[PDB]
RNA sequence: CGCCACACGGGGUAAGAGCUGAACGCAUCUAAGCUCGAAACCCACUUGGAAAAGAGACACCGCCGAGGUCCCGCGUACAAG
RNA sequence: CGAGUGGCUUGCUACCUCGAUGUCGGUUCCCUCCAUCCUGCCCGUGCAGAAGCGGGCAAGGGUGAGGUUGUUCGCCUAUUAAAGGAGGUCGUGAGCUGGGUUUAGACCGUCGUGAGACAGGUCGGCUGCUAUCUACUGGGUGUGUAGGUGUCUGACAAGA
RNA sequence: CUGUCCCAACGUUGGGCCCGGUGAACUGUACAUUCCAGUGCGGAGUCUGGAGACACCCAGGGGGAAGCGAAGACCCUAUGGA
RNA sequence: ACAGCUGGUUCCAAUCGAAACAUGUCGAAGCAUGACCUCCGCCGAGGUAGUCUGUGAGGUAGAGCGACCGAUUGGUCCUGUCAAACUCCAAACUUACAGACGCUGUUUGACGCGGGGAUUCCGGUGCGCGGGGUAAGCCUGUGUACCAGGAGGGGAACAACCCAGAGAUAGGUUAAGGUCCCCAAGUGUGGAUUAAGUGUAAUCCUCUGAAGGUGGUCUCGAGCCCUAGACAGCCGGGAGGUGAGCUUAGAAGCAGCUACCCUCUAAGAAAAGCGUAACAGCUUACCGGCCGAGGUUUGAGGCGCCCAAAAUGAUCGGGACUCAAAUCCACCACCGAGACCUGUCCGUACCACUCAUACUGGUAAUCGAGUAGAUUGG
């Protein structure tokens, strides 16, 4: 009666074509608990070592011990907050309102933007004050970007905008932790943001794979047995029944394959640090040498090396936080050999 | 139609659109009336359900709004009681007020504790073996010392033989 | 076979035994039931089951129903109990079946059946007063094992 | 954004197929119609057969398209729509000098159409669109 | 064939368990009202999405110049584009 | 005994196609139905419990690997939460396979005077085409909204 | 004994894709951006009702045009043939 | 080469206008002869598509069968059923002839006769009546109207369902059907019902919905009870002789058998239902009290509900509609054809005048669609 079998491939990931913004964008943001803060933070990938680590998990029968964890290195420079966008609650969904921005601004800034020269700081920040009092008031969130020239293996110097919720305590004393960090430099470390042993979520864009056909694109069979030798190796049964007369779009087809936006959940974060630890000899294999802030995000992270990637604390978190993990050992053997 | 029901002394009623409220010394209850063609408005001291209409649904909901009034009067003045008996075979079960809700521990073995939340200005009072709920709001008591009978349901095994629970003892 | 093809009045009246062979014999046992040595005038009450739809009844759908509401005579008021029922109904009508395509498609014969015209009586039942609640519960049966719905009219009785 | 509307209709209590179909004869005789409080309007029957057509709409399409609103927004204009010939010239200038709101945008209070409102007090079977979008999963932003 | 990640919880219901309750003084889970209750529905989460013709919002820069293209060295990209 | 629903079986009819709408089985890939095999929530019990039997809501997901046979069907084995059924031109040959049916060669049995036949069996026995339109998967160029850079919103859309 | 399979991967050579040059054919009543239902000689891009749909171009695998190819060998019929 | 087989056969207009049937046929994919269409000549006064009446023919529907015939019940006359190949009866209706009225014909020559030319002999659908078949958009009859060969209007689309038979152009009024929007015309009026989105679906392959069930709701009738207090609820009483007798270790209202009696009283069973080993225990009958107004039994009708499961996207055409934009009973005003009325023109036929078939005048309510085909002017 022909075996059933689960379809190739997922459709949630669709449209599977090129993304927009080679930097990331994320479509939720983490609830209103605590004290006031970004809710999120952004790196370069660098490559892959691995770490020994002593088992955190009071569940765990191997509760530490020695355990061998896979990590991704990703160097985290400080990132400038330089603006704070506030959006207002309209009948049509949210809206932005209107924009506070700084006088300090990085050297190479001018390279993605038409850079303030005149602003009025005051004016804004009085009509978010007013939009509050009104209780139209919806979300607060700072323009953030990174500074790429403070990494030596990235080459471009055009720094990364993107934009990074403030979540926290009341509306009022939000705004205010949000305007005092952007009055400043704007500057902030991913120490301000995370800690090491908790739950982040990881966005990037992935590697581009070009054009490939149903079998790497969705998954699908490759020709079996005597099938395989007639003409048609790679290329699935049919494109659809004879009625409905049309090709459904869930059918397993060719075309873009990876440069989508992916947002692995859950990552841990092994251990946030400053300087040439991780590094591997002979330095990462199509990247360069690691001297300098970083982050070390348990597991794989979507993106090749060099690419932007975002972090944000955990929406959907299944384990508690065990808080900084007893780094006994990080390789630094060659990714050659 | 039209009904008229005299107030008690103890008790005087306000009313605005479709909601009557009644208040009292054991408390006040706020209830919203509505049903086609049925007015309810207060007459000095008088409550008066009328409609033009005189058909079996229209019959049915002016002595429901009839009932519902009365319950009120006597909600107000001397309230509603039902009380309760815990009873257990084998395991010792811990039945506690922990703050809006009523919690039953170690059900039937269980080491997860049942729990239920206490609708409104419900009072649950436990002496011992016994608990009492009381209340001026018959809608909330009822359901409340229903909630907690609800809460021991036992639908896997035989009930005749696993007969732990808290049951009603007393119906005003 | 289902009485789909055969309750209605579509063909003609096939009833002629002189040119007719192989008729099955009626499945109907009783006409007479009860206590058939007393008068039917020798008793208060008379309810009939009247068939509201015209019809033809199958040999086989008249015993049944015969057969469910005189057993719930035999049941309630005895075996000798002091009733009377009549099934005025014969099967007279001669059923054909084509059971070769449509090619000679004349039937051979299958069964017989009886032609109940709108608002006849099928079943007479004459009892007393104390018993009149169980021979409507009789004909209840009774016309749950016939196609059309039915009246349970009483005749002779103003004892209500 | 400004809508220079000839006429303001107030949903609120109204039943909605009733002023949809003289909102689109008033479209079609050249008027400039907005309506408004549309989350207030109303549709009578039995609200669990109601949301059965409407969400069903939701569940019903293909690869071509069947889009259908969620919002009441929406509700009352693609209603609006139904009531006029939108795919010919004439029907289509009709269709957009119609604008449906959520609550009143405006200063002046919008008038109600005779034969559209209902006595609530005599109704006690009926859906706001509202309550239709709020169970369809739309964001309530009113 | 290796390694990492992929909840819970809310909201409304079905079958069902009930509360208050009348027509029908009683009784009644229902007729009005209400508390619950499915891997199902909606939200939550991920992905796409200004061509949404109501064709959107904000901030800054610029209209004799902001910005873009061609060119040149190259890939985190790529069948042409 | 009576009343029906379906259009999965078979049969009937001869409306459609004989200037051809490619066969059965299988395969691959996609959507769906519920009359539900499992999974969730339930009611009853000849419900102590455990394991069951019967029923209700429910189509989200799952329903797999193998031995004989071309088989569909079915029989059988070991696993399994369960290894449900059905529709899509008995879905699917400008996708595959070609084992069966059904050409031309041959044998056997049966029938026939014979040529030769068989709703018997058996061995062998071919799979065309550079996509105009439409459809969908992905990729670009323009126009509309009416100078630019950067950041967003979210009508709707997909998901297991 | 083994990639026939579990279950697919990477590589090699020629194509495929872009550029110069050369340069056919099949096919074409018309119109033609379709989709879901319906209707109709009962198997519709064109009829009816709705839904959707800005134009053009590149690559693709072939769902549909009961696609293209052959006045069906099957079956019946002809006071046809061998 | 022949073919009874497929394909094709080239300009305009005017008049009439079929047959898809019968007989024969190596005939059934074809012919011939008839039916029927057309054209020509002849004849010379009647004709008969309708109706009424008179004089005749008839055994189908229905009915009935101690009226024949043959089926087909039971009881100790009575009692129960039937018939295509039964009939003591018996229509509606069809039909012969005649008179009357109507219509028609005697310049438009009818009725009839003679001759030339055909086409045609695959039909289909609706309705009525059928016969076969489970049925069928089945097969095969018959009468009739239609499609074929019939436009236009309506019915969502749609040969045959509704209106309507149609020269050109024009004004007007209606028909079927429709008047909330899409869409011309009512968000018309008086009143009632329905809460299911039932329904908004004349007919139908197409629009399903059945047997059965329904304190959903509306309406009408009948019997009985009631302020001497009904129906229900709640309280109180529910007593003694005696735990009846028999049976039995026992049975005491209540295992079984028979009887089922009388005191007290306002009631209270030789006990209606549970309950116990048997008692006890709980109520039932029955009486009283509180309360206070209708209650109870049964019959009929209206609308709705359950019964009610299918495959890419749900549906009355869609939107959508609830004292309606549904349903039923009435009513009012409108929209809406090429129909009908009306101005002008055209063709054709006929009349007057004429050599004319040239002009001119006149008549057509009783002329104007048409496939095959006959005829005629260009
Ligand atoms: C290209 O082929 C076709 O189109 C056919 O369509 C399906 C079909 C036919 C025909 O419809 C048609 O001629 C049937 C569907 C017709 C039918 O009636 C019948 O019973 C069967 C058995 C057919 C199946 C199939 O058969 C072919 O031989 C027949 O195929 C052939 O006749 C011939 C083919 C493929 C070539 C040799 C010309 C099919
Ligand atoms: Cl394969
Ligand atoms: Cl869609
Ligand atoms: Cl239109
Ligand atoms: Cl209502
Ligand atoms: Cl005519
Ligand atoms: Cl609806
Ligand atoms: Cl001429
Ligand atoms: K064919
Ligand atoms: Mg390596
Ligand atoms: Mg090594
Ligand atoms: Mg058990
Ligand atoms: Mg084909
Ligand atoms: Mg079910
Ligand atoms: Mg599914
Ligand atoms: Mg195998
Ligand atoms: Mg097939
Ligand atoms: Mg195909
Ligand atoms: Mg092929
Ligand atoms: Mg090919
Ligand atoms: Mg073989
Ligand atoms: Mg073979
Ligand atoms: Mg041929
Ligand atoms: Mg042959
Ligand atoms: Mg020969
Ligand atoms: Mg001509
Ligand atoms: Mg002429
Ligand atoms: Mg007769
Ligand atoms: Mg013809
Ligand atoms: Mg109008
Ligand atoms: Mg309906
Ligand atoms: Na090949
Ligand atoms: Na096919
Ligand atoms: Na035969
Ligand atoms: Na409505
Ligand atoms: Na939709
Ligand atoms: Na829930
Ligand atoms: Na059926
Ligand atoms: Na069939
Ligand atoms: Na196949
Ligand atoms: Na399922
Ligand atoms: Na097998
Ligand atoms: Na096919
Ligand atoms: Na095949
Ligand atoms: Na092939
Ligand atoms: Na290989
Ligand atoms: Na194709
Ligand atoms: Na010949
Ligand atoms: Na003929
Ligand atoms: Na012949
Ligand atoms: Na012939
Ligand atoms: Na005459
Ligand atoms: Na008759
Ligand atoms: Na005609
Ligand atoms: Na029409
Ligand atoms: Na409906
Ligand atoms: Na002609
Ligand atoms: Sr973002
Ligand atoms: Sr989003
Ligand atoms: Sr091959
Ligand atoms: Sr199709
Ligand atoms: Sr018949
Ligand atoms: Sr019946
Ligand atoms: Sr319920
Ligand atoms: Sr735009
Ligand atoms: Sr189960
Ligand atoms: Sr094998
Ligand atoms: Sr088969
Ligand atoms: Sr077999
Ligand atoms: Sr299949
Ligand atoms: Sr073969
Ligand atoms: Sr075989
Ligand atoms: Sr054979
Ligand atoms: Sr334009
Ligand atoms: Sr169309
Ligand atoms: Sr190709
Ligand atoms: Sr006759
Ligand atoms: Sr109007
Ligand atoms: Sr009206
Ligand atoms: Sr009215
Ligand atoms: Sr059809
Ligand atoms: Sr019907
Ligand atoms: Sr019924
Ligand atoms: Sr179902
Ligand atoms: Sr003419
Ligand atoms: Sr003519």
């Amino acid at each position: 009666p022909q075996p059933s079998r689960p379809r190739k491939g997922s459709l949630g990931f669709g449209p599977r074509k090129r993304s927009t913004s080679e930097t990331p964008r994320f479509n939720s943001w983490p609830s209103d608990d605590g004290q006031p803060g970004v809710q999120g933070f952004a790196g370069y990938k660098a490559g892959m070592t691995h770490v020994v680590l002593v088992n955190d998990e009071p569940n765990s029968p191997r509760e530490g011990m020695e355990e061998t964890v896979p990590v991704t290195v990703i160097e985290t420079p400080p990132m400038r907050a330089v603006a704070l966008r506030a959006y207002e609650d309209t009948p049509y969904g949210q809206r932005p309102l209107t924009e506070v921005w700084t006088d300090e601004f990085h050297s190479e800034l001018d390279r993605t933007l038409d850079v303030p020269e005149d602003h009025d700081p005051d004016a804004a920040e009085e009509q978010i004050r007013d939009a509050h009092e009104a209780g139209d008031l919806g979300d607060l969130r700072l323009i953030t970007h990174t500074v790429p020239d403070a990494v030596p293996s990235v080459p471009k110097k055009k720094p990364d905008v993107m934009e990074t919720r403030v979540g926290g305590g009341s509306v009022s004393d939000r705004l205010d932790h949000a305007l005092d960090i952007v009055e400043d430099g704007g500057e902030h470390a991913m120490n301000d943001i995370f800690r090491a042993g908790e739950y982040a979520d990881v966005a990037g864009v992935t590697k581009g794979k070009g054009t490939q056909g149903p079998v790497k694109r969705w998954g699908v069979q490759k020709r079996k047995g005597k099938h395989a030798r007639q003409g048609w190796r790679r290329r699935i049964g049919n494109l659809g029944p004879w009625n409905p007369s049309r090709v459904r779009s869930t059918v397993p087809q060719q075309g873009q394959t990876g440069y989508h936006q992916r947002t692995e959940l859950n990552k841990r974060l092994i251990d946030i640090g400053e300087g040439d630890e991780p590094t591997v000899d002979g330095g990462f294999v199509n990247y360069g040498e690691v001297d300098g802030p970083y982050t070390l995000v348990k597991g794989s992270v979507p993106g090749p090396d060099k690419r932007l990637v975002r972090f944000r604390p955990a929406v959907r978190p299944n384990d508690q936080p065990r808080l900084d993990p007893e780094v006994r050992y990080v390789s630094n053997e060659s990714n050659q050999g | 139609p039209r009904v008229e029901l005299e107030i008690p002394e103890d008790v005087d009623a306000e009313q605005d659109h479709l909601d009557i409220t009644v208040e009292g010394d054991n408390g006040s209850v706020t209830r919203r009336l509505w049903y086609p063609d049925i007015d309810v408005s207060v007459d000095g001291d008088t409550v008066v359900i009328e409609s033009d209409e005189d058909n079996a649904k229209t019959m049915s909901t002016i002595g429901t709004f009839q009932s519902h009034i009365e319950n009120m009067f006597h909600g107000v003045t001397e309230g509603w009681e039902y009380g309760m008996e815990v009873f257990y075979s084998h395991f010792p079960m811990q039945v506690n007020v922990e703050g809006d809700e009523v919690v039953i521990e170690n059900f039937l073995g269980e080491k997860a504790p049942r729990r239920t939340t206490i609708h409104g200005d419900t009072d649950v009072e436990i002496d011992g073996e016994e608990l009492t709920v009381s209340g001026p709001d018959i809608e909330a008591v009822g359901q409340t010392a229903a909630d907690i009978e609800q809460l021991t349901r036992i639908n896997d095994k035989d009930v005749r033989v696993f007969q732990d629970g808290v049951y009603i003892t007393r119906k005003p | 076979k289902p009485a789909s093809m055969y309750r209605d009045i579509d063909k003609p009246a096939y009833t002629r035994r002189e040119y007719i062979t192989g008729i099955p014999g009626s499945k109907i046992a009783q006409h007479k039931m009860g206590r058939k040595q007393k008068d039917a005038d020798d008793y208060p009450v008379q309810i009939s089951l009247i068939v509201e739809e015209t019809v033809q009844l199958r040999h086989g759908s008249l015993e049944a129903s015969r057969l469910s509401a005189n057993r719930h005579l035999i049941k309630e008021l005895g075996e000798e109990g002091d009733y009377k029922m009549t099934l005025r109904k014969f099967p007279h009508q001669v059923l054909r079946e084509n059971k070769d395509g449509m090619r000679a498609a004349f039937g051979k014969i299958v069964g017989t059946a009886a032609r109940v015209q709108a608002g006849e009586q099928l079943f007479t039942a004459y009892c007393n007063v104390e018993d009149a609640e169980h021979v409507k519960e009789a004909f209840r049966r009774a016309y749950n094992k016939i196609t059309p719905s039915c009246r349970i009219k009483v005749e002779r009785g103003e004892e209500l | 954004a400004e809508f220079d509307a000839d006429v303001i209709v107030d949903a609120r209590d109204c039943i909605m197929g009733r002023v949809a179909s003289q909102v689109a004869e008033q479209a079609l005789d050249g008027e400039t119609v907005a309506v408004v409080n549309a989350e207030r309007a109303v549709i009578t029957g039995r609200e669990e057969q109601i949301v059965e057509k409407y969400e069903k709409r939701v569940d019903i399409g293909n690869d071509n398209g069947y889009f259908y609103p969620k919002r009441p927004d929406g509700i009352f204009k693609r209603t609006i729509r139904g009531m006029l010939p939108h795919k010919k010239q004439r029907g289509r200038e009709a269709f957009e000098s119609v604008r449906v709101y959520l609550g009143n945008p405006y200063d002046e209070d919008g008038e109600v159409l005779d034969g559209t409102s209902l006595d609530r007090l005599s109704n006690i079977k009926f859906v706001t669109l509202g309550e239709i979008s709020e169970t369809l999963g739309a964001n309530k932003t009113w």
